[PDB]
C-alpha cells in the first residue's frame, strides 16, 4: 500500500515517547527512559483506506546521528509537540521549524502542531497564542493528553490527512 | 520499603556509580527489579553504556533475557547504541542472538539500520540468522538498499 514517515520533535520532557507509545500499544507508559530513540510501525485504516505508518520518537538531540539525519531528510510528516504547562519549550518550536525548513528545504511541509498535558490544570500556555503561531505557519493545531488519551488518535490521523491534501 | 530501595538500584545503573550499585546490591536490592516499560538495571546499564556494573549485574544472577513492554532484551539496546564492548561480554555469557521484538526484530536489524558496521560484523560471527523477516516482512539486506548502505551490502552479501 502506501507508507509514511512520521517524525515527532519537541523539547525533552514534553511527552513525546509517550504520545507514540498510547498510539500504538493503547497504554500510557508512566515514566520512559530519555534517550532511548526508536522507530514503531503501525497498521491503521484512515477514512477507509489502510496504510502503514513508520514513526520515529526522537531523543538525545544533542548528538548527531545517522537514522536521525535521514529521517529528516526523507520525513514526510512532522509533529512539533509541546507541553502546555512549559513555557520554554512552547519557544522552541520555531527552532525545530528552521532546522526542518532548512534540512528539507521547502516552505511547504506537511505539520501538525500537538500540545501536551491537556490534563494538567496549572496550564502556562493558553489556546489563543498557540492558535495564533499555528494560523501564521498555515498548520493544523491539536490538543493531546497521553494520560487521558484525549485526543491521540486524531493527532495522527489529522498529520496523514495534512500529508494527503 | 523494599520497592524503594529497588528504585534506588535502578537510577545507581543509568546514572552509572559504581560504588552505590555494589552497596544496594548487599543491602537486597533486587536484580530483577523493573520500572513501568519494563527495564531492569541490566537493561539501563548496557543501553548508557558502563562495563563494570554490566559484569556486577550478571554475576549477582540478573536476567540475561528479560525484556521489556516491546520485547526487546538488553542485547538490543546494546547494539542500537552501538557498544562493542558490552555487546561482546553479553554473548560470551550465552545471549539470545535471535531474539525477536513485537515488531519482529532481530538485533542484526536495529544495528543495521542504526548504521554500526562494527557492531554488525560481531553479531554475523556468533550466528545471527541473514535471512530473518519481521512481521512485516524486510530483511535486513533490504534495509541496506533502502538505506544506501554500500559497505553494510558488501558485508551482508559476503
Ligand atoms: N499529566 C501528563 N503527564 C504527561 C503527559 N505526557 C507525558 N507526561 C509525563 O512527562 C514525563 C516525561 O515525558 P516523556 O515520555 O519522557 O517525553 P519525552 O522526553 O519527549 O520522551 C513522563 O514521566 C510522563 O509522566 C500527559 O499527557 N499528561
Ligand atoms: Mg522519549
Amino acid at each position: 500500500m502506501t507508507e509514511y514517515k512520521l517524525v515527532v520533535v519537541g523539547a525533552v520532557g514534553v511527552g513525546k515517547s509517550a504520545l507514540t507509545i498510547q498510539l500504538i500499544q493503547n497504554h500510557f507508559v508512566d515514566e520512559y527512559d530519555p534517550t532511548i530513540e526508536d522507530s514503531y510501525r503501525k497498521q491503521v485504516v484512515i477514512d477507509g483506506e489502510t496504510c502503514l505508518l513508520d514513526i520515529l520518537d526522537t531523543a538525545g538531540q544533542e548528538e548527531y546521528s545517522a537514522m536521525r539525519d535521514q529521517y529528516m531528510r526523507t520525513g514526510e510528516g512532522f509533529l512539533c509537540v509541546f507541553a502546555i504547562n512549559n513555557t520554554k519549550s512552547f519557544e522552541d518550536i520555531h527552532h525545530y521549524r528552521e532546522q526542518i525548513k532548512r534540512v528539507k528545504d521547502s516552505e511547504d511541509v506537511p505539520m501538525v502542531l500537538v500540545g501536551n498535558k491537556c490534563d494538567l490544570p496549572s496550564r502556562t500556555v493558553d489556546t489563543k497564542q498557540a492558535q495564533d503561531l499555528a494560523r501564521s505557519y498555515g498548520i493544523p493545531f491539536i490538543e493531546t493528553s497521553a494520560k487521558t488519551r484525549q485526543g491521540v488518535d486524531d493527532a495522527f490521523y489529522t498529520l496523514v490527512r495534512e500529508i494527503r491534501k | 520499603r523494599k520497592e524503594e530501595l529497588d528504585k534506588k538500584l535502578l537510577e545507581a545503573a543509568r546514572a552509572g556509580q559504581d560504588d552505590e550499585v555494589a552497596a544496594l546490591l548487599a543491602k537486597g536490592a533486587d536484580v530483577n527489579a523493573h520500572d513501568t516499560f519494563g527495564f531492569t538495571p541490566l537493561h539501563l546499564a548496557a543501553l548508557y553504556g558502563h562495563l563494570e556494573i554490566v559484569e556486577v549485574l550478571l554475576k549477582r544472577g540478573a536476567d540475561i533475557n528479560a525484556d521489556d513492554s516491546y520485547g526487546r532484551t538488553p542485547l538490543h539496546l546494546a547494539a542500537m547504541r552501538g557498544h562493542l564492548e558490552i555487546v561482546e561480554l553479553l554473548l560470551r555469557w550465552g545471549a539470545d542472538v535471535n531474539a525477536a521484538d513485537e515488531e519482529g526484530r532481530t538485533p542484526l536489524h536495529l544495528a543495521a539500520k542504526r548504521g554500526h558496521l562494527e557492531i554488525v560484523e560481531v553479531l554475523l560471527k556468533n550466528g545471527a540468522d541473514v535471512n530473518a523477516q519481521d512481521k512485516f516482512g524486510k530483511t535486513a539486506f533490504d534495509i541496506s538498499i533502502d538505506n544506501g548502505n554500500e559497505d553494510l551490502a558488501e558485508i551482508l552479501q559476503k
